[PDB]
């Protein structure tokens, strides 16, 4: 069977028809470990991103694409470059950057150099139609085909999953990202500093800073922050036991 | 001419000037990332600029060559437009399953140069969903996908194998069977360059 015939044929994708699309010990030892979830309001254009401590050892960052708006302030991949990331950084330390399926996957790598990671991954959100197969897509004016997934690029610095995402495309308008991209980042047990740039009240997570713009109410306090990893628990993997 | 044909060469030494201009360029290079592969400025200095003036190129990468290739890809003066990935299923529509994670897929970088017109953009999505065949061979699906944007057109093939060979493709690589040349233009301009039938330098 020919999955691009048929969807030439029929408005099905091809991941329409992927099927099937203990690590929970690991899962509850993540969830012990998680710091209370923190989150502050800044515009991330105006805000000194310096007084964001201490150094991430995770930051994944969602900056609002122009693309994320197809019928509906969007930060360009000018903006998102002059992000001054290297500066919060910890040494070693792993980049999560959704990159959308345009010319970010270009100058989303371009992004990772300038801030000093290396690309080690690219993890593709492949997004069904299975609820809508005839609506059609608007093509950007450069696209060669019907575009139908996004990626997000796994930098990193210093010395169970695959890398794939599979959910129905979401109604126009939303520009959630799925929420199994943070299943994949905590396995990898990278440690406890992580930082959500640009998440939003609904992403706020257990054991994670969320900063960015639309966020209705803040509960961050840098001295508070820093307090869940001053020692003994300054090296903790977040997939291990607390220390006593 | 329609036919399949192809030309075992070694394909940093063919003079590519003699087979004509295409609308479709595609390449799965041996990466230096069994057979043999290209230095990083082997790969820079292969003279893909001869081969269009206005279509598509098809690069296939992984690891590292991510990277690499989009370097190529603007070196041969492309600006990288799609990427299509290959999710590899088995027979059962199920995913088979880079240190960090289990690979899923696989990336085809889709470049464009100049101004291609009367091609069928839209047609096909960026996700193919296919079978894992042998070792390194590459879904069927990409060359009627091609075939399905720009449909009649000449098109050609570098690293390729002799399964690769298709309609209205040539095919290059050095595990193909000798020379089978059917378009006369190109027989001609062949045995103008090539007159005792050896590419050697
Ligand atoms: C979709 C994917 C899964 C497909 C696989 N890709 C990675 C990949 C794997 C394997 C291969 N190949 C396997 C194979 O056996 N042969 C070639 C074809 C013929 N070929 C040459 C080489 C040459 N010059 C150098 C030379 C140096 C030294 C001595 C001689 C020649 N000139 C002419 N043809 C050597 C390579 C293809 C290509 N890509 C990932 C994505």
């Amino acid at each position: 069977n020919d999955y691009c015939q048929h969807f030439v044929d029929t408005g099905h994708r091809p991941q329409n028809f992927i099927r099937d699309v203990l690590i929970r010990l690991k899962d509850e030892l993540i969830a012990k470990s998680n710091t209370p979830p923190m989150y502050l309001q800044a515009d991330i254009e105006a805000f000194d991103i310096r007084e964001l401590t201490p150094k991430f050892d995770v930051i994944l960052l969602e900056p609002p694409l122009e693309e994320y708006y197809r019928e509906t302030k969007c930060w360009t991949w000018d903006d998102i470059m002059k992000l001054e990331i290297d500066e919060i950084a910890a040494p070693r330390s792993f980049i999560f950057l959704w990159c959308g399926s345009g010319e970010g996957l270009d100058l989303g790598r371009v992004c990772l150099r300038k801030w000093g990671y290396r690309r080690c991954e690219d993890i593709c959100w492949i997004k069904t139609n299975k609820n809508n197969p005839g609506k059609t897509k608007t093509l950007d004016p450069k696209a060669v085909f019907q575009r139908t997934k996004e990626h997000c690029l796994m930098g990193i610095k210093g010395t169970v999953d695959i890398d794939l995402i599979i959910t129905e495309e979401p109604e126009i308008g939303n520009i959630e990202k799925p929420v199994e991209i943070f299943h994949i980042i905590e396995h990898f047990c990278l440690g406890r500093r992580r930082l959500h740039l640009f998440g939003r009240d609904s992403t706020i997570r257990p054991g994670w800073l969320t900063v960015g713009p639309t966020l209705t109410n803040s509960n961050y306090n840098a001295e508070t922050y820093a307090s869940y990893f001053s020692a003994p628990n300054s090296y903790l993997t977040g997939c291990t036991e607390e220390i006593e | 001419l329609f036919p399949p044909q192809w030309i075992c060469c070694d394909i940093r030494y063919l003079d590519v000037s003699i087979l004509g201009k295409f609308a479709v360029v595609m390449a799965d290079p041996p990466w230096d990332i069994p057979y043999g592969t290209l230095t990083d400025d082997e790969m820079r200095r292969l003279n893909i600029p001869v081969l269009q003036d206005d279509g598509f190129l098809f690069l296939w990468v992984t690891g590292r060559a991510m990277e690499l290739g989009r370097e190529c890809l603007n070196l041969w003066g492309y600006e990288r437009v799609d990427e299509i990935i290959w999710v590899k299923t088995n027979q059962l529509q199920r995913i088979i399953r880079g240190h960090w994670l289990n690979h899923g897929k696989e990336h085809c970088l889709v470049g464009v140069k100049g101004n291609p017109q009367g091609f069928n953009q839209g047609l096909d999505c960026d996700v193919i969903v296919a079978e894992v065949r042998s070792t390194s061979h590459k879904p069927d699906e990409i060359y009627g996908m091609i075939e399905r944007l720009s449909p009649g057109t000449r098109k050609i093939e570098l690293f390729g194998r002799p399964h690769n060979v298709q309609p209205n493709w040539i095919t290059l690589g050095n595990q193909l069977d000798g020379i089978h040349l059917l378009d006369p233009d190109v027989v001609a301009r062949f045995k103008q360059r090539y007159p005792d039938g050896i590419i050697s330098k």
